[PDB]
């Protein structure tokens, strides 16, 4: 509706609708993760090593080859599982038997 | 790949002082206990004294014919090792070196001790020399 | 303090021959505080067995033992030139004594 | 230095706690009162917490 | 004592069970259903439950 003569005062940054928005959105977010798997299983040490592949200068090194022991199905049956990372995903500690662990463990 | 780098050893005589000490390579002594054997020319081994991490409290264990003369301390922080020595005897020489036990258990699952690997790793330094 | 003593003070075996080698504590000291190094000469030793029964990282399983009171044994089940060394017990009795060291030659 | 009233009162007890990765664990040694804690199954030096 | 009609509808299945404390094991054995367990890696006894 045009609201032919009506002249209003309006104020952004003391708009409260901003601060619904962002209330809902991030609870959306989270709701979305509820019915997902927690990957508490993975906080593991792992052996990371440098990747077998043609790696160009913007990419020294960026990659890392991890393996790791994963639990399964039965639990008491352990895996070998090797897969690809990202350096920004992990951290250069443990320094034990293995090399890193990931990052938000 | 434990490794102890050995260092500070040499040409030394009774009426002084030596420190030899072990620095820890690959992993880490703050969880670790260390100690010192010697062995003389022509002689078998010879336990001279083990000291704790700081964890348990630096606590430390001496052969009788070592005491006083030969005493052990550790840093933890910067992972070294110290055999401090004054005053020594002429029945001192021999190469003495360090060493540690790694006992690390690798556990399957995170809410059953019940299974794991466990791995138990005898760590020996290369040898340094206290002299008379 | 703790004295070990070992015998025979030198073996004499071809390769392929079981080198059981044998010592004493004075002492009687729990099995649970028995070790078994092996030194080849100019290196440091090696722990082969502790616990008179448990085998170390890496150590072959040619390897193995017992032992109770005073009385303990290491057995090489086949003996391989990588053992021609001098082996030392050890008993940590609150004081972690070795043997003098006992030879495995041919 | 305990009083007599305090006797029996406090206990230094040593534990495996997990850690912040699943195959790992660290050893603990915290001071427990002894309301807190039962003995078990005929061994002298070992206890539970009183609600496992 | 079982009757013709129910020959292989139960199995007494032995298993290592946790109990209320993280470093304790025990031994368990129960009956099942037949329906309820698959059986696995081409051993005559090794069965697991249907839903892991
Ligand atoms: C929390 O976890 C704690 C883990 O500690 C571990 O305890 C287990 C038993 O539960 C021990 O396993 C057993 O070890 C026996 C042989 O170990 C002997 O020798 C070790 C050698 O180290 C020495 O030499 C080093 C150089 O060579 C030197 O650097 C070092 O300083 C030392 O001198 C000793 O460390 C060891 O002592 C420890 O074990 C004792 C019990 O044996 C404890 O009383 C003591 O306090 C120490 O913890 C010991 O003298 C071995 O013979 C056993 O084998 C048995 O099981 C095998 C299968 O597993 C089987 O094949 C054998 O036949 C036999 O039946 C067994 O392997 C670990 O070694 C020990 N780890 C450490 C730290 O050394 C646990 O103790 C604690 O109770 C837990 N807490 C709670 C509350 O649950
Ligand atoms: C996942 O679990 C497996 C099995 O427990 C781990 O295997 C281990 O791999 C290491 C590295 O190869 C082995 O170390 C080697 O030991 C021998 C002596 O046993 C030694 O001579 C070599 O120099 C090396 O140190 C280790 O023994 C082996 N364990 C077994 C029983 O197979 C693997 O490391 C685990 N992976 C992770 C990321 O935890
Ligand atoms: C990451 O490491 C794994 C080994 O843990 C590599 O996988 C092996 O690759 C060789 C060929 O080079 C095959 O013969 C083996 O059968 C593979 N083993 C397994 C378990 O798959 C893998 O190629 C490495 N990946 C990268 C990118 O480096
Ligand atoms: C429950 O655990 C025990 C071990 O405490 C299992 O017995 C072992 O089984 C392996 C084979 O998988 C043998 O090599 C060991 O020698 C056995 N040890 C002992 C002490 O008997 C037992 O099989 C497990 N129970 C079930 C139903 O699997
Ligand atoms: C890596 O580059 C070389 C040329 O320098 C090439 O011959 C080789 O096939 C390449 N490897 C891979 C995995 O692409
Ligand atoms: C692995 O990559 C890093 C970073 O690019 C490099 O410094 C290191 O030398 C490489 N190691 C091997 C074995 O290729
Ligand atoms: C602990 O009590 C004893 C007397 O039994 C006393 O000699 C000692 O000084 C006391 N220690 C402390 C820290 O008060
Ligand atoms: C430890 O406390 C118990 C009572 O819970 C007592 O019977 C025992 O004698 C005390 N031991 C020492 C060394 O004080
Ligand atoms: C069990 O079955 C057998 C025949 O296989 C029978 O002889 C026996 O009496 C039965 N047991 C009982 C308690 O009746
Ligand atoms: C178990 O029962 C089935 C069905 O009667 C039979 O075929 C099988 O041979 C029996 N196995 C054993 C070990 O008794």
């Amino acid at each position: 509706i045009h609201l032919e003569n009506v002249t209003e005062e309006f104020n952004m940054w003391k708009n409260n609708m901003v601060e619904q928005m962002h209330e809902d959105i991030i609870s959306l977010w989270d709701q979305s993760l509820k019915p997902c798997v927690k990957l508490t299983p993975l906080c593991v040490t792992l052996q990371c090593t440098n990747v077998t592949n043609n790696i160009t200068d913007d990419m020294r090194g960026e990659l890392k080859n991890c393996s790791f022991n994963a639990t399964t199905e039965l639990r008491n049956k352990r895996q070998k599982v090797y897969s690809l990372f990202y350096r920004l995903d992990i951290v250069p500690m443990v320094d034990l038997w293995t090399n890193y662990r990931l990052i938000n463990c | 790949e434990v490794q102890l780098v050995e260092s500070g050893g040499g040409l030394v005589k009774p009426g002084g002082s030596l420190r030899l000490s072990c620095t820890a390579s690959g992993f880490t002594f703050s969880n670790a206990w260390m100690s010192w054997v010697r062995q003389a020319p022509g002689k078998g081994l010879e336990w001279v004294g083990r000291i704790k991490s700081k964890t348990e409290g630096g606590t430390t264990d001496y052969a009788t014919p070592v005491k006083g003369r030969f005493t052990i301390s550790r840093d933890d922080s910067k992972d070294t090792l110290f055999l401090q020595m004054n005053s020594l005897k002429t029945e001192d020489t021999a190469v003495y070196y360090c060493n540690t036990g790694v006992e690390t258990y690798d556990f399957w699952s995170g809410y059953d001790d019940h299974y794991y690997d466990y791995y138990f790793r005898d760590v020996w330094g290369k040898g340094t020399t206290v002299t008379v | 303090e703790i004295v070990l003593t070992q015998s025979p003070g030198t073996l004499s075996l071809s390769p392929g021959e079981r080198a059981t080698l044998s010592c004493r504590a004075s002492q009687i000291i729990s099995s649970i505080y028995f070790a078994w190094y092996q030194q080849k000469p100019g290196q440091a030793p090696r722990l082969l067995i502790y616990g008179a029964s448990s085998r170390a990282t890496g150590i072959p399983d040619r390897f193995s033992g017992s032992g109770s009171g005073t009385d303990f044994t290491l057995t090489i089940s086949r003996l391989e030139p990588e053992d021609f060394a001098v082996y030392y017990c050890q008993q940590y009795g609150s004081s972690f004594t070795f043997g003098p060291g006992t030879k495995v030659d041919i």
